[PDB]
């Protein structure tokens, strides 16, 4: 797959996590970018988005815990998400391109958590 | 990829003629045991089809210089082509054969035939070539190198492969896939068959009706051509590319009017040029293809006028326009003033 | 959406449909007029500003957005989708718009999303107070009301370029019957005739035979792929053989070359002779019919063979 995502494993209730993936040219993040996860037994949970200047708004139902830093040489996005709950044992994906379509996005696999 | 070769050689084409062959079903009626006169785009029997050579493997030691340029295309093209390996891959039809223009593209691709047409940001020389890909067991032939990348252009069109290596028998067929590639109030015609022929250079006597196989439904007023052909990676053997030859035709169509035999199945078998010969010219206005002795008023020949010739008085420099236009009061509607 | 068959009879009974709202081009015309390329739309939007979408009227939507032509080359196509996206606790994912710059010319599609300034305090990058973010949430609910809940308005556009033939309606087909005076219209060869079965080599780019001075009598089935012959059922002259008023009124009305099996009868080579007995006499020529045959008056019309002498 053309992107892969790092982080996850078990963690004691609280601890912190991380996903990383990243791309090469700077034209490939045109325009729009956000996160997506499907916890086994729950819906489609939007949280936030982005444009290529960095305005972003959240989800009002999840908002509390939302922190994300963004480079462009790079050609990365980091949604950082902290105090792991018990209610994620689930697999994330991180989508360029997110909103131009059904056919216009790029989807990802993501990693396992194990949580207590 | 965008990769560039053109080398220098440009040795005379020996211009050849070919004895019958052009001749094509205009229609896609049925006709049995009738002698049809057409007055459609054909080529002319006996003329010039420029007798081209591809890249010049002459061996006395390597040298292999291309010979695909970029021609001015009237009409249509008769184009045939022995091509023993398979070596010939596709065609650029184009316009500019630039960006800012439409263009039409056909691949071989010898699993199902590709008629793609882009608005492609084409590279400074356009060829062909094959390399490794490391994976998956198969050979590059990309034609992106030529088409560097599309936009704003959703046509396309692949079907069952009809240039296919129908040889399967190695010698006395050598795949001679003649084509006429026309265009018609902004629409795309292509005609097409194969024959077995034995001779080594230049066309035989043989008589060929060549069937259609593919409209095009685009329109695109193409005005450039371009062949393609198979081309290898040089190896360690005593940045190389493009190791290939090839042999290929070019013609050109002409209005002209013909007349057309039909055999009992519907297939044509003679036909004759009724602007050739005069003896050809009696064949057409009798619609025979036997005349009977004696003496036919065919048509009439004048000798046509030569220059241009005009002759105006000696009166210049003068421009009485603007007096009655631009007058500074008119007269009134029941009294109006006329000057002459 | 070009060289293909866009089947708006097919898309009159697709899916739900409430509203028809048609300017310029006429709604039940759609499959016969063929068109060139239609680039279609998809609307999630509340019913509230879609009647915005016309000239005349200005919106956050229909002049901002993505821009229906102003010649209408289609339909104002809105319906409703209750039913898609309603989950409980507010559905505010999909994205708002506050402001632009001014008025914009038709077809512009915004992609950009340049920071703009709200009055005398300059952004310069800065968001926030006076340079307010583009996107904001929606509200969709099981519980919501129906105007508020989501639309599916697929508007449909076409386009009159001068291209070949890409975009058309599909117009359906009917059955076969032979032997019969029927009319036919095989990709436009219209005429009458009769309708059989026929044994020619017809290539297989060929579609449709033609004899000698351009009379079309073979064509192929584009379904079954079969030779069927073409020719004109009986026609003719009506001729009356009659004795005079003077002696009779009993006439006999021939009909030239046409079979006796379709409209005593009689049958010679120049047509059916109907309303004469046939008798073996032979006697002298009275009235010229044909074909060695020639008829009299007796007590009756009746048809000999003339006798020479
Ligand atoms: C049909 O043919 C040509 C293909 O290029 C196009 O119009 C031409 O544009 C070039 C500009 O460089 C002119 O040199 C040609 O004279 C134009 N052709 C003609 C017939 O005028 C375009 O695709 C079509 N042009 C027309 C008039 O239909
Ligand atoms: C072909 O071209 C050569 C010279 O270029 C000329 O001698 C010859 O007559 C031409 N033949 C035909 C059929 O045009
Ligand atoms: C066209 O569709 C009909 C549907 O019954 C089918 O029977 C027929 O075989 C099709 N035509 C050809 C040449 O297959
Ligand atoms: C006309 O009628 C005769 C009756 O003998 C029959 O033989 C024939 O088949 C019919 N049709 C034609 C074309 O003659
Ligand atoms: C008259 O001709 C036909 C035979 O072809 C038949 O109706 C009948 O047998 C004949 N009658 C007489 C008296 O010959």
């Amino acid at each position: 797959v053309q992107l892969v995502e790092s982080g996850g494993g078990l963690v004691q209730p609280g601890g912190s996590l991380r996903l990383s993936c990243a791309a090469s040219d700077f034209s490939f993040y045109d325009y729009e970018m956000s996160w997506v996860r499907q916890a086994p037994g729950k819906a489609l949970e939007w949280i936030g988005s982005m444009y290529h200047s960095g305005r972003t708004y959240i989800n009002p139902s999840l908002k509390s815990l939302v922190t994300i830093s963004r480079d462009n040489s790079k050609n990365t996005l980091y949604l950082q998400m902290n105090s792991l709950r018990a209610e994620d044992t689930a697999m994330y994906y991180c989508v360029s391109n997110w909103a131009s379509g059904s056919t216009g996005d790029y989807w990802g696999q993501g990693t396992l958590v194990t949580v207590s | 990829q965008c990769v560039n070769l053109t080398t220098r050689t440009q040795l005379p084409p020996a211009y050849t003629n070919s004895f019958t062959r052009g001749v094509y079903y205009p229609d896609k009626v049925f006709r049995s045991s009738v002698l049809h006169s057409t007055q459609d785009l054909f080529l002319p029997f006996f003329s010039n089809v420029t007798w081209f050579h591809a890249i010049h493997v002459s061996g006395t030691n390597g040298t292999k210089r291309f010979d695909n340029p970029v021609l001015p295309f009237n009409d249509g093209v008769y184009f045939a082509s022995t091509e023993k390996s398979n070596i010939i891959r596709g065609w650029i039809f184009g316009t500019t054969l630039d960006s800012k223009t439409q263009s039409l593209l056909i691949v071989n691709n010898a699993t199902n035939v590709v008629i793609k047409v882009c608005e492609f940001q084409f590279c400074n020389d356009p060829f062909l070539g094959v390399y490794y890909h490391k994976n998956n067991k198969s050979w590059m032939e990309s034609e992106f190198r030529v088409y560097s990348s599309a936009n704003n252009c959703t046509f396309e069109y692949v079907s069952q492969p009809f240039l296919m290596d129908l040889e399967g028998k190695q010698g006395n067929f050598k795949n001679l896939r003649e084509f006429v590639f026309k265009n018609i109030d902004g629409y795309f015609k292509i005609y097409s068959k194969h024959t077995p022929i034995n001779l080594v250079r230049d066309l035989p006597q043989g008589f060929s009706a060549l069937e259609p196989l593919v409209d095009l439904p685009i329109g695109i007023n193409i005005t450039r051509f371009q062949t393609l052909l198979a081309l290898h990676r040089s190896y360690l053997t005593p940045s190389g590319w493009t190791a290939g030859a090839a042999a290929y035709y070019v013609g050109y169509l002409q209005p002209r009017t013909f007349l057309l035999k039909y055999n009992e199945n519907g297939t044509i078998t003679d036909a004759v040029d009724c602007a050739l010969d005069p003896l050809s010219e009696t064949k057409c206005t009798l619609k025979s293809f036997t005349v009977e002795k004696g003496i036919y008023q065919t048509s009439n020949f004048r000798v046509q006028p030569t220059e241009s010739i005009v002759r105006f008085p000696n009166i210049t420099n003068l421009c009485p326009f603007g007096e009655v236009f631009n007058a500074t009061r008119f007269a009134s509607v029941y009294a109006w003033n006329r000057k002459r | 959406i070009s060289n293909c068959v866009a089947d708006y009879s097919v898309l009159y009974n697709s899916a739900s449909f409430s509203t028809f709202k048609c300017y310029g081009v006429s709604p039940t015309k759609l499959n016969d007029l063929c068109f060139t390329n239609v680039y279609a739309d998809s609307f999630v939007i509340r019913g509230d500003e879609v009647r915005q979408i016309a000239p005349g009227q200005t919106g956050k939507i229909a002049d901002y957005n993505y821009k229906l032509p102003d010649d209408f080359t289609g339909c104002v196509i809105a319906w409703n989708s209750n039913n898609l996206d309603s989950k409980v606790g507010g559905n505010y994912n999909y994205l708002y718009r506050l402001f632009r710059k001014s008025n914009l010319k038709p077809f512009e599609r915004d992609i950009s999303t340049e920071i703009y300034q709200a009055g005398s305090t300059p952004c310069n990058g800065v968001e926030g107070f006076n340079c307010y973010f583009p996107l904001q949430s929606y509200g969709f609910q099981p519980t919501n009301g129906v105007g508020y809940q989501p639309y599916r308005v697929v508007v449909l556009s076409f386009e009159l370029l001068h291209a070949p033939a890409t975009v058309c309606g599909p117009k359906k087909s009917t059955n076969l019957v032979k032997n019969k005076c029927v009319n036919f219209n095989f990709n436009g060869l219209t005429g009458t005739g009769v309708l059989t079965e026929s044994n020619k080599k017809f290539l297989p780019f060929q579609q449709f035979g033609r004899d000698i001075a351009d009379t079309t009598d073979a064509v192929r089935d584009p379904q079954t792929l079969e030779i069927l012959d073409i020719t004109p059922c009986s026609f003719g002259g009506v001729s009356v053989i009659t004795p005079g008023t003077n002696t009779s009124n009993q006439v006999a009305v021939l009909y030239q070359d046409v079979n006796c099996t379709e409209v005593n009868v009689f049958q010679t080579r120049a047509g059916c002779l109907i309303g004469a007995e046939h008798v073996n006499n032979s006697y002298e020529c009275d009235i010229p019919i044909g074909a060695g045959i020639c008829a009299s008056y007796q007590q009756s019309i009746i048809a000999y063979t003339m006798s020479l002498g």
